[PDB]
């Protein structure tokens, strides 16, 4: 259950 | 939400193609020139036996390994694109999902010398025999005549930016929630990319270009070999497999 995408799109 | 969501003008696509081969610049992770000085320091017999004596797991752990860092660099060229940060988060991991280790095996080609069919991989350049480990000769057989084939077509960086752009920005995509902003964004991007090729009469390469399924093919066999692999090595996958790799490539 990796939910890497989100943090790497989420961080600005 | 985006000027590229609507039609755009013919001054509004010089900005796109601008904007396009900035984005692409800022996030190319090796610089072309960087790559094509190290061609002359190539992997010895000796090195290459080294290779070929790893283990299977070592060699998909690397290999997994450094393909995540070139999708890291693909995801930051996807939020740098006009319009993609504007896509609902549905959609931005859909084109992702679907589209990161297609634009890496077309940004491939720029570490691949036609010359002596070799790839730059650890900074040294090897032949197809260096991956000989993994035991998927057929997908690394087919990523290099890729590569043989894009590097044929004598790509500029501007029009591996504008071609990436495009392969990533597409409407096609299973699961996208907003398909209509996505045309209109390919829309433009396709005008961006076919402006420059007429501006710079390179048009000729648009039918030289790979279909569409050749790159879906690509994509479908590493997911094929990386099952396999996940049969043989299942804690190897589990434990020392990159997390955004997985995410992409096996569901989590
Ligand atoms: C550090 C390193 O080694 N880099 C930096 C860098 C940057 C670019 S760039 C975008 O800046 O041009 C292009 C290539 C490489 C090269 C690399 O990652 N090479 C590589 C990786 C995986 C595979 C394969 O997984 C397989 F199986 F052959 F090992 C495969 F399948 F993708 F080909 C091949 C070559
Ligand atoms: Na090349």
């Amino acid at each position: 259950k990796h939910k890497i995408l989100h943090r790497l799109l989420q961080d600005s | 939400e985006n000027l590229y969501f609507q039609g755009a003008s013919l001054t509004e696509i010089e900005h796109l193609v601008q904007s396009v081969c900035k984005s692409y610049r800022e996030t190319c992770q090796l610089r072309l020139e960087d790559l094509l000085r190290q061609r002359s320091n190539i992997f010895s017999r000796e090195e290459v036996t080294g290779y070929q004596r790893k283990s299977m797991w070592e060699m998909w752990e690397r290999c997994a390994h450094h393909l995540t860092e070139a999708i890291q660099y693909v995801v930051e060229f996807a939020k740098r694109l006009s319009g993609f940060m504007e896509l609902c988060q549905n959609d931005q991991i859909v084109l992702l999902k679907a589209g990161a280790m297609e634009v890496v095996l077309v940004r491939m080609c720029r570490a691949y010398n036609a010359d002596n069919r070799t790839v730059f991989f650890e900074g040294k350049y090897g032949g197809m025999e260096l991956f000989r480990a993994l035991g998927c000769s057929e997908l690394i057989s087919s990523i290099f005549d890729f590569s043989h084939s894009l590097s044929a077509l004598h790509f500029s960086e501007d029009e591996i930016a504008l071609y990436t752009a495009l392969v990533l920005i597409n409407a096609h995509r299973p699961g996208l929630q907003e398909k209509r902003k996505v045309e209109q964004l390919q829309y433009n991007l396709e005008l961006a990319f076919h402006h420059h090729l007429c501006k710079t009469h390179r048009q000729s390469i648009l039918a030289k270009l790979p279909p569409k399924g050749k790159l879906r093919s690509l994509c479908s066999q590493h997911v094929e070999r990386l099952q396999i692999f996940q049969h043989l090595h299942p804690i190897v996958v589990q434990a020392a497999f990159p997390p955004l790799y997985k995410e992409l490539f096996s569901g989590g």
